[PDB]
C-alpha cells in the first residue's frame, strides 16, 4: 500500500544521501525485507508482472546509487528465486509462500556469512606470519581476528588516503593482540618484499572475475603480483555482481574533493583539478583466490558462480 | 546432390552473399543436403553427413566450416527421436536445423549489442584484418554517438586489411591502414585491441590469422586489453600447446595462414553465450558441445 | 556365422548388441548375430551425460539388449533402442542371447571337428542344420539348442543331418 | 586406544602445525599381535605404509580399498544395530590409525568419502551378506572404473597428443604417466623420454626400468641438471597426486620447480591426473598443508664422511624433506583426465558438475 511507498522511498533518498546503514550486509538484510515485504504487499497472477514490478523497483534503486552493488544484486537474486520457483512450478497460488520460504533461506544463508567465513580462515594463516590489509573490513577483521586465537602471526593495516579507515582496523585489531603494524598508503611497495600474503576485501566483485574495491588496492594488487605474494579476497557471495567493468564508465564513486585538498586552501583552488575516487579496479589476474561462505574459490570460477546465482536475462535489470 | 552439388551448392551460397561467413553457408548446405538426401536410416543419415563434412572440409579450407559441421550433427540429433518410419526423424531433425540456422544468423547481432559498450569515447581500436563481427560492432559502437579511431593492420598474404579499411571508411570512422609489421609500432597509441576470431580452442585461446599471435603478445607487453569477438559455431575441440600443434588442415617458402594465441593472452572474449573469461570459454564449449 | 536363415534381423525384433564406440549422432554397435554387422543406437538428451562423468571406456564394451527400430538391407544399416526395450523384453532377449551363444558353440565345435578350411562351408553346413531345424519345430534359435539337448541323450536325431561323422560325434559329446 | 606416533627431531618454525615423523620407530611396538581394536588388515597396511613399502598414490590406495575389502568381508553385525552407522564408527578409528602411520594422499581421503557415502547408503531392509557383496561390488566398480578405465581414458588422450620425435620429460615413478609412455611407445609413436630424478627418494629409478625394460630411449639426470635438458625437451609430463579447488596441482617436491624451469624455457607442461584425485581442498603456497618425511633420510654416505649421521647433536640445525608441493594453475597448461583435456583454470568448473 502507501507505507510499502513511504519505505520505498526512505530506503532510495537513503541510498542518495549516505551510507545508511554502515556495513553491507546490513543493506543486504533490509534489501531482502524489503524485498519480501514488496512480495507480501501486491497482487498479481502471473510471475512475470510481479518481474516488471521487481525490475522496476530495481532500475530505481539502483538509480539511487549505481556505485553500491548489493542492492542491486540482491534484488537480481530475488529475481532469481522468482524465476526457478516459477519453472519447477511451471513443469500457481502457493508460487508467493515458497518465495517467502526461498528468501528466508536466503536469511538464514546470508546471517552466517561473516562466521562461514572466519571458519575456514585457520587454513590461510600459520604462526609468525606477515598480513597486509587495506582499508577496513569487517569480513577481514573477523577473519583475522578468530585466525589470531591459535596463531601467532604479523598484520600490516595500510590506510587508505580519502578516508583513513584503516585506522579502526589497526585500532580493532590491536585489542585482540595481533601485532598490528599501521603504515601509510604509499609504503605498499616499501614493504611487499616482507608481506606474506595480502588479504584484502572488496566492494563488487566483478562478473569476469574482477573486482572494484576501497582504493589504492590496485596498487597493493600490482605490488603482490610483483613479489607474487598471493591475495585472499575475503568476500561473501553478496558482493558478487555480474557487472562488466566497461558499462558506461559509471565504476568509480568520486566524492567531496575536501577530503584530498580542503576548501582553506586558497585561490589555487580554482585553477585545479583535484579528483577523489574512492574505488578501485583491480583485474582478475591480479587476484589470486576468493573466500566466500561456500569455500575458497579460484577467479576462474566467478562466472560459474555468476550462473549458479545470476539469470542472464536480468543483467539489465 | 551427389556431393558435386554440394560442393557446387556450397559456392553458390558463398557467393550470393559476401557479407556472410563461410561456416553458416556450410550448415547451409547441411541443411540442405538434409533436406533432399531421401534416405530412410537413422544411421544412413550420420555417414551421409560425416562424407557431406569431409567434401566441405576438402572445398573450405576454415576452422568454422568443421566446427559448424560437428555443431550441426549435435543439434539436429538432440530430441527424442523415437521414429516410426524415419518420417518424424527427419522432420524433427529439419525443424532443429532451421531453429540452429536462425540461432546462428541473430548471433552477430547479439555479439555487437553485447560488445559495444566496451569501447569508449575517443578510444583507439587496433584491428587486424577483416571479420564481419568486428565491423558489425564498430556499427554498433557507432550507432550509439561515439566516436574512435581505427588501426587496421593489412594482413600481407591477402590484402583485406586494406578490404577492412575501405569497408569501415564508409562508415566514416577514422581509420588508418597500418603495415603488418608495424603492430609494435602503434600498440603505445592503441589503448585497446579488438580482433574477430575464426576458432576458438578449448583452453580459451583462438584460431585466427597470422598475425594474431605478434599482435597479442605485444598488447600484452604493454598491458592493453586484448578483446576477442567470436561466434558460438567457432569453437573447437583442439587443444593446441604450441603454434605448430594446430593442425595442418588450417594452418594451409613457410607461408602459414592461421596462427593460435594462448589463453593467457587474451582479456575477453565476446560470444553469444555471453562475455566469457578464458575458462568460461573452456566451461561453456564442454557444455555446448554436450 | 549368423544365428538365422536371414543374414540381416527383421524390423521390431529384440537382438543383443555390443557396444564398440560412441560418437556425436548416436552409438556404433557391432550385432554379433548377423556376422557382427554394424548398427547404431540413438541417444536420449537425458541420457547425455559426456559432459560430467563420461568415462567413455565404461560402454567401450558391453552386452545389452535392444529392439530393432529401423533396417534397411540395401543399404546395410541397422537402427536400434535401447529405450523401447521392455525389462520382459529385455529377459527374453538375455535368454535368447544365452541360447544362440550355446548354438554358436557347438556349431564352431562342428565346423572345426570337420576341417572346414574355408568360413562359407562352416557356415552353410551350420546355417543349413540349424534353419532346418528350426523349420521342423517352427523355432528360429531355441531349436537347436533343444536339439543338442536331445542329442545329449538320444543321438540318433543327429543322425540324418550327415554333414560328417565327426560333426554328429562332436557335437553330441559337447551336448553330453 | 592408539597412541600418537613419537615426533622425530627438531621440526621447523614455519611447520609448527605439520607433523613430521620417523621411519625408524613403528607405531605397532605397543600394540597386541593378535590385532583386536584395529582390524588386522589395517595394521598391515599401516605398517607397510610406514616403512614405506607402498609409495605410488593409486597403489596406496588400491591397498586401502583392499584392506577395506577385508574389513568388509571380516565383518559381523552387533545385535540389534544397524550397519550403516556401526560400520562407520569403527572404520573411522581405523583411518585414524593410517593417518598416524602416515598421512594420506587425497586419492585415500576421496576414497573414504566414497566408501562412507556407499555404507550410508546400504539399504536397511536387505541382509547381512547381501550388504556386504553390494559394497564389495562398489568398492570393485569404484577401483575399476576410477583408475584402471579411466587410465586407459587418459592413455588415449595422450596418445593423440605424443607426436614423433619429441622429447618427453617425466619426473618421478607415477603409474600413470609410465603408462601414457608405455602405450604410447606400443601403438607406434616413436619418441625419447627425458627423466628427472630427486633426493632421497630417487623413485625416478623406477620409471627409468620401467621405459627400458619397455624399449623407449631414455636420459636419467637430477633436479638441477633439467635447466641443462630442458632446452631439449619439447613437451613435460607430470604425475599429479592431488589437483585442488583453485586449480593447483599437488605433487611431488620437485613438480614446481620443473613447470617453472619449463615455462622459463617455453616448454609446454601436461598434467595427468584422475578426477579421483579432485580435493575441495584449496591451498596458494607449499606450506599450509604438507608432508614431512624422516629428516634422517636425507644424508647420504659421498665418500668416508656422512655430514648429516650426527645431525640432531647441532642444535641450531633443522632437516626438512617436503613430500608434496603445489604448483600454481598458470604454470600447467594441459590437465589429462579421464573427462578429457581441460586447461588447468577450468579444472573445478568441470570436476564440481
Amino acid at each position: 500500500g502507501s507505507e510499502l511507498s513511504e519505505r520505498i522511498e526512505s530506503f532510495v533518498e537513503t541510498l542518495k544521501r549516505g551510507g545508511g546503514p554502515r556495513s553491507s550486509e546490513e543493506m543486504a538484510r533490509e534489501t531482502l525485507g524489503l524485498l519480501r515485504q514488496i512480495i507480501t504487499d501486491h497482487r498479481w497472477s502471473n510471475a512475470g508482472e510481479l518481474m516488471e514490478l521487481i525490475r522496476r523497483e530495481g532500475r530505481r534503486m539502483t538509480a539511487a546509487q549505481p556505485s553500491e552493488t548489493t542492492v542491486g544484486n540482491m534484488v537480481r537474486r530475488v529475481l532469481k528465486i522468482i524465476r526457478e520457483e516459477y519453472g519447477r512450478l511451471h513443469g500457481y497460488a502457493q508460487l508467493q509462500s515458497n518465495i517467502i520460504e526461498a528468501i528466508n533461506e536466503l536469511l538464514v544463508e546470508l546471517e552466517g556469512t561473516m562466521e562461514n567465513i572466519a571458519a575456514q580462515a585457520l587454513e590461510h594463516i600459520h604462526s609468525n606470519e606477515v598480513i597486509m590489509t587495506i582499508g577496513f573490513s569487517r569480513t577481514v577483521e573477523a577473519f583475522l581476528k578468530e585466525a589470531a586465537r591459535k596463531r601467532k602471526f604479523h598484520v600490516i593495516v595500510a590506510e587508505c588516503a580519502p578516508f583513513c579507515q584503516g585506522h579502526e582496523m589497526a585500532v580493532n585489531l590491536s585489542k585482540a593482540g595481533i601485532e598490528t603494524t599501521v603504515m601509510t598508503d604509499a609504503a605498499i611497495f616499501a614493504v611487499m618484499s616482507r608481506v606474506n600474503k595480502v588479504i584484502i576485501g572488496t566492494k563488487t566483485i566483478l562478473a569476469n572475475g574482477a573486482l572494484r574495491a576501497v582504493t589504492g588496492t590496485h596498487t597493493l594488487a600490482l605490488a603482490a603480483k610483483h613479489h607474487s605474494t598471493p591475495l585472499i579476497v575475503c568476500a561473501p557471495m553478496f558482493k558478487l555482481s555480474p557487472q562488466f567493468p566497461n558499462e558506461e564508465d559509471s565504476f568509480h564513486k568520486f566524492v567531496a574533493p575536501e577530503e584530498v585538498l580542503p576548501f582553506t586552501e586558497g585561490d589555487i583552488l580554482e585553477k585545479v583539478s583535484v579528483h577523489c575516487p574512492v574505488f578501485d579496479y583491480v583485474p582478475p589476474e591480479l587476484i589470486t583466490l576468493f573466500i566466500s561462505n561456500i569455500g575458497g574459490n579460484a577467479p576462474s570460477y566467478i562466472y560459474r558462480l555468476m550462473s549458479e546465482l545470476y539469470h542472464p536475462d536480468d543483467h539489465v535489470l | 546432390m551427389d556431393d558435386k552439388e554440394l560442393i557446387e551448392y556450397f559456392k553458390s551460397q558463398m557467393k550470393e552473399d559476401p557479407d556472410m561467413a563461410s561456416a553458416v553457408a556450410a550448415i547451409r548446405t547441411l541443411l540442405e543436403f538434409l533436406k533432399r538426401d531421401k534416405g530412410e536410416t537413422i544411421q544412413g543419415l550420420r555417414a551421409n553427413l560425416t562424407s557431406a563434412i569431409e567434401t566441405l572440409c576438402g572445398v573450405d579450407s576454415s576452422v568454422a566450416v568443421s566446427s559448424g559441421g560437428e555443431l550441426f550433427l549435435r543439434f539436429i540429433s538432440l530430441a527424442s527421436l523415437e521414429y516410426s518410419d524415419y518420417s518424424k526423424c527427419k522432420k524433427i531433425m529439419i525443424e532443429r536445423g532451421e531453429l540452429f540456422l536462425r540461432r546462428i544468423s541473430l548471433s552477430r547481432n547479439k555479439i555487437a549489442d553485447l560488445c559495444h559498450t566496451f569501447i569508449k569515447d575517443g578510444a583507439t581500436i587496433l584491428t587486424h584484418a577483416y571479420s564481419r563481427v568486428v565491423l558489425r560492432v564498430l556499427e554498433a559502437a557507432v550507432a550509439a554517438k561515439k566516436r574512435f579511431s581505427v588501426y587496421v593492420t593489412e594482413s600481407q598474404p591477402d590484402l583485406s586489411g586494406k578490404k577492412m579499411a575501405k569497408a569501415l571508411c564508409h562508415l566514416n570512422v577514422p581509420v588508418t591502414v597500418v603495415l603488418d609489421a608495424a603492430v609494435g609500432y602503434i600498440m603505445e597509441k592503441a589503448d585497446l585491441v579488438i580482433v574477430g576470431a575464426e576458432g576458438v580452442v578449448e583452453n580459451g585461446g583462438i584460431i585466427n590469422k597470422i598475425g594474431t599471435n605478434q599482435m597479442a603478445v605485444c598488447a600484452k607487453a604493454q598491458n592493453k586489453p586484448f578483446y576477442v569477438v567470436a561466434e558460438s559455431f567457432k569453437f573447437v575441440r583442439l587443444f593446441p600447446l604450441n603454434q605448430q600443434d594446430v593442425p595442418d588442415k588450417f594452418k594451409y617458402e613457410e607461408h602459414p595462414w592461421v596462427d593460435y594465441t594462448a589463453p593467457s593472452l587474451i582479456t575477453l572474449l565476446f560470444t553469444d553465450l555471453g562475455v566469457l573469461t578464458p575458462s568460461a570459454v573452456s566451461d561453456e564449449l564442454i557444455k555446448l558441445y554436450l | 556365422c549368423r544365428f538365422y536363415q536371414h543374414k540381416f534381423p527383421e524390423v521390431e525384433d529384440v537382438v543383443m548388441v555390443n557396444v564398440r564406440s560412441i560418437a556425436e549422432m548416436g552409438a556404433y554397435v557391432s550385432l554379433l548375430e548377423y556376422n557382427n554387422i554394424e548398427g547404431m543406437i540413438l541417444l536420449s538428451e537425458l541420457s547425455r551425460r559426456r559432459i560430467r562423468s563420461i568415462n567413455k571406456l565404461i560402454r567401450i564394451g558391453r552386452n545389452e539388449c535392444v529392439v530393432v527400430i529401423r533396417v534397411d538391407k540395401e543399404k546395410g544399416y541397422i537402427d536400434l533402442s535401447k529405450r523401447r526395450v521392455s525389462p520382459e523384453e529385455a529377459i527374453k532377449c538375455e535368454d535368447k542371447f544365452t541360447k544362440s551363444k550355446t548354438v554358436y558353440s557347438i556349431l564352431r565345435h562342428v565346423a572345426e571337428v570337420l576341417e572346414y578350411t574355408k568360413d562359407e562351408q562352416l557356415e552353410s553346413l551350420f546355417q543349413r542344420t540349424a534353419w532346418v531345424f528350426d523349420d521342423k519345430y517352427k523355432r528360429p534359435g531355441y531349436g537347436a539348442y533343444d536339439a543338442f539337448k536331445h542329442a545329449v541323450s538320444d543321438p540318433s536325431i543327429l543322425d540324418s543331418l550327415d554333414l560328417n561323422e565327426d560333426e554328429r560325434e562332436v557335437l553330441i559329446n559337447n551336448i553330453n | 586406544q592408539v597412541p600418537t606416533r613419537k615426533d622425530y627431531g627438531s621440526k621447523v618454525s614455519l611447520f609448527s602445525h605439520l607433523p613430521q615423523y620417523s621411519r625408524q620407530n613403528s607405531l605397532t611396538q605397543f600394540m597386541s599381535i593378535p590385532s583386536s581394536v584395529i582390524h588386522p588388515a589395517m595394521v598391515r597396511l599401516g605398517l607397510q605404509y610406514s616403512q614405506g613399502l607402498v609409495s605410488g598414490s593409486n597403489a596406496r590406495c588400491i591397498a586401502l580399498l583392499r584392506a577395506l575389502q577385508q574389513v568388509i568381508q571380516d565383518y559381523t553385525t552387533p545385535p540389534n544395530e544397524e550397519l550403516s552407522r556401526d560400520l562407520v564408527n569403527k572404520l573411522k578409528p581405523y583411518m585414524s590409525f593410517l593417518t598416524q602411520c602416515r598421512p594420506l594422499s587425497a586419492s585415500m581421503h576421496n576414497a573414504i568419502k566414497f566408501l562412507n557415502k556407499e555404507i550410508t547408503s546400504v539399504g536397511s531392509s536387505k541382509r547381512e551378506e547381501e550388504a556386504k557383496s553390494e559394497l564389495r561390488a562398489a568398492i570393485d566398480r569404484y577401483v575399476q572404473e576410477k583408475i584402471v578405465l579411466a587410465a586407459q581414458a587418459i592413455s588415449r588422450f595422450a596418445y593423440q597428443k605424443i607426436s614423433n620425435g619429441d622429447v618427453i620429460l617425466v619426473y618421478g615413478c607415477s603409474s600413470l604417466v609410465s603408462r601414457i609412455l608405455q602405450e604410447a611407445w606400443t601403438e607406434g609413436r616413436r619418441f625419447r623420454v627425458v627423466v628427472v630424478d630427486s633426493r632421497p627418494w630417487l623413485e625416478g629409478r623406477h620409471t627409468l626400468r620401467s621405459l627400458v625394460h619397455a624399449g623407449v630411449p631414455a636420459s636419467y639426470l637430477l633436479i638441477p641438471a633439467a635447466s641443462y635438458v630442458l632446452p631439449e625437451v619439447s613437451k613435460v609430463l607430470l604425475g599429479a597426486h592431488a589437483l585442488l579447488a583453485n586449480g593447483s596441482v599437488m605433487s611431488r617436491v620437485g613438480t614446481a620447480q620443473l613447470a617453472l624451469v619449463a615455462r622459463a624455457h617455453n616448454v609446454p607442461v601436461l598434467v595427468c591426473c584422475e578426477t579421483y584425485k579432485f580435493c575441495e581442498r584449496v591451498q596458494t603456497d607449499a606450506f599450509v598443508s604438507n608432508e614431512l618425511d624422516d629428516p634422517d633420510d636425507l644424508q647420504c654416505k659421498r665418500g668416508e664422511h656422512v655430514a648429516l649421521a650426527n645431525w640432531q647433536n647441532h642444535a641450531s640445525l633443522r632437516l626438512l624433506n617436503l613430500v608434496y608441493d603445489v604448483t600454481p594453475p598458470e604454470l600447467v597448461d594441459l590437465v589429462i583426465t579421464e573427462l578429457g583435456m581441460i586447461p588447468c583454470s577450468s579444472v573445478p568448473v568441470v570436476l564440481r558438475v
